[PDB]
């Protein structure tokens, strides 16, 4: 989503 | 006492801080002021979420529940509580500051002023801090009632772990003010009850197609 | 003290319904719901001028409270009630609504609400008559209502149910050093499901504004 | 032949509203759309009346059919005119609503449905009248409807119905192979979201049974 | 003529076909053992859909939209069609045969009728072979209606591909009948609303709590 | 059905 | 509002 | 969920 995303890259 | 240590929610709110010294009126449509700060906003946000202790560990399918359920409480906690700083008016984390005045022009008045006398003012008057600002924003963030978290017991006991810090900094911090505790869950109400009336303006706004709104709001707007 | 808790249990315990059995509805459910609603309003009353200091208020400031406090005030009352029940509410009127009717009357998912964020929670912790009628006090002394008059009166009453909550909770309690916190942590659930509760009620009385027409009734029968 | 798209291409023009400008409402859009559904029904006979063979099944096979398809029938309709709208729908009283003044209203869900599954899709491949009549006939066929006597008479007409789109569509759009099938595909949407429809007209009717009790009603106002 | 070839449909519908040629009637409650062989299908199902030309290339968020929103009208066809065999009654996957006469003493009688008599009984009428059956089965997997769908064109088109090879097969093994296409797409609404009302009756055991329900049906009742 | 019949017979 | 007026006024 | 489970060991 973009979410996810920003949530990934950690 | 825990496992839960507020200097690490305090760490994270000040890594969100954006540091700003100076705001410029803007009497133009507040509304799309508002939808770009909150979209900026959002960014920080998952920075703000992922610096919060535990929260990482969490099915990931659960951090995503949690931020799209607590968004809109969330940027409201964090821009009421800039806020206290002007007088009548709320400041964008873009730099603008917003007068109740152009709110009441733009017809979004009501909820405006619901910000001002039930968040402001009272954060102002008991002089809230950073702490206890990030404090009630993690409680939030661990909302056990969220629909679909699989892990419902890890988010309960992060939630009372948050809870059990704060009251504890707060009978140390203050001690002069045995209430302070109460008086700061005390506001989670009338958080709800806001972010419910401004996320039903955000969703009608998109609905009626005209109002702008990027892109991360978007998603968060499709998502709830 | 000032603010006795023993007073406020006493305001609870007088307005228990005398209640029999609990039979079922699953016809009309909502209607059923919104019976018991209107005849517990008589009683939110009774139950309002028995909290301390509440009628010294102004007549003014009662009246804003109570009909800005109401919805969410019955809410508690009929979800800390429903706690024996499985899945389901028991209305003062002395009936059953099952988890089962609600979705079938088309309310199932603010009722599911209900039952998770309210009636569980209570059940879970065993919520006792006490701290029922505190957090429906503290409510019910909302300083943040529109057009208030003693505001700050409110704010100093609010304060005091606070204290003496957090007092009982502690002596009480004292296996629970959570118990107060998770009590006013219900509040926020209290609050968004009476705003959905309300746009509810606000539909409702739309629709009753006026009647099908005649043929549209007749393709229903 | 025997079943002409030309007499079903008539049926529809004979029954278009004789129609303005299109106002808003955003006031009560449900009670307008209930009115407009109402006013419909009437006209809904006399397209079915103009319908070929229609009028030669047996009386009770003619209340059957409309009475099994009614709901389906003006969905059909509503949403084929609504075409030309952005996100909204065109009710036969000249009205507009909003798909905003629908989620308002709180039937934002089963509108989206129409928009999405109906209306975009008829617009996306620019369906015409002819096939529109043709759809609602094969629907105004329902073979499946209970209670019916001449079930073979129906199952022969709607057969003749499907045959002669298959024939309009070939040679008016035959750019096109899957025109046919497209349009055969949007009659289980239409099945669906016709159910979710009288879903909502039961509730409102039931709601509509019984007014709110007068305390109940005073703390709305 | 294209990229989809009822072949391989057929070739999906036979290794899931329950090969099985002796039934027991089943007088007990038939609720528990339409629940039970519903729950056994569920997992076929998936392995039905895999076999499926392009299914398993869809985004994964995808293939779980379309199973969850196909499941109950998938399985329907199945067992309506497995059923032509039966004379007032179903065919059970589990070896059980339901008459109509239990489905009306357990008070589903008329939901069963309707799959009688909308479903089975025009299915055999029309002697609609296991090709079609896989089509009918593919057509409604692919459902471009479905809520939240990410790859909505690559849905719709496989859609498209599925109805195009249907017809040609139908031209070609029934010239005789030049209508049968379009007889096969007009089952498709009765289809959808029978598998609507199924699905209340089957949410409705689940919320009253009293009827079993096995774990992946239960996961299904949950998804929809 | 009182309408729905009442209109069937009046047309032709 | 006249139910509720009448109702805060009795009691005492 | 059990679902997914069953679409990934494919
Ligand atoms: C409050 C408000 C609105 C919603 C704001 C929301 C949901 C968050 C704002 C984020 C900001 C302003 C972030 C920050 O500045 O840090 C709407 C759009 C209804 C207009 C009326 C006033
Ligand atoms: C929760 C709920 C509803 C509103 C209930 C309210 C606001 C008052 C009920 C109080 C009772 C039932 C009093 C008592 O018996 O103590 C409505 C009607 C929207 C329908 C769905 C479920
Ligand atoms: C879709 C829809 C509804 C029902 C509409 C129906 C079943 C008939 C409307 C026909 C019209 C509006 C006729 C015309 O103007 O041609 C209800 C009321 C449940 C409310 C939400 C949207
Ligand atoms: C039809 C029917 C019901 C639902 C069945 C559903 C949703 C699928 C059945 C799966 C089977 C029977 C799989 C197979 O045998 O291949 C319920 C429970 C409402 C009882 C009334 C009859």
């Amino acid at each position: 989503k973009i979410l996810h995303r920003l949530l990934q890259e950690g | 006492n825990n496992d839960m240590p507020v200097e690490q929610i305090l760490e994270a709110e000040l890594a969100v801080d954006p540091k700003i010294d100076t705001y410029i009126d803007a009497q133009k449509d507040p509304v799309t002021n508002i939808c770009q700060a909150a979209d900026k906003q959002l960014f920080t946000l998952v920075e703000w979420a992922k610096r919060i202790p535990h929260f990482t560990e969490l099915p990931l399918e659960d951090q995503v529940i949690l931020l799209r359920a607590g968004w809109n409480e969330l940027l409201i906690a964090g821009f009421s509580h800039r806020s206290i700083m002007a007088k009548d008016g709320i400041l964008l984390a873009t730099g603008l500051h917003v007068h109740r005045s152009s709110a009441h022009q733009a017809g979004v008045g009501t909820i405006f002023d619901r910000v001002l006398t039930e968040l402001v003012a009272k954060m102002r008057d008991m002089k809230m801090d950073k702490t206890e600002l990030g404090c009630l924003r993690a409680v939030v963030l661990f909302n056990p009632d969220a629909k679909g978290l699989t892990a419902v017991q890890e988010v309960e006991q992060l939630r009372e772990k948050v809870y059990a810090s704060l009251e504890e900094y707060t009978k140390s911090r203050y001690p002069e003010e045995p209430g302070r505790f109460a008086k700061l869950l005390l506001r989670l109400p009338a958080l709800r009850s806001i972010g419910l009336k401004c996320l039903e303006h955000l969703f009608f706004f998109k609905l009626i197609g005209d109002q702008p709104i990027d892109t991360f709001l978007m998603e968060m707007l499709e998502n709830p």
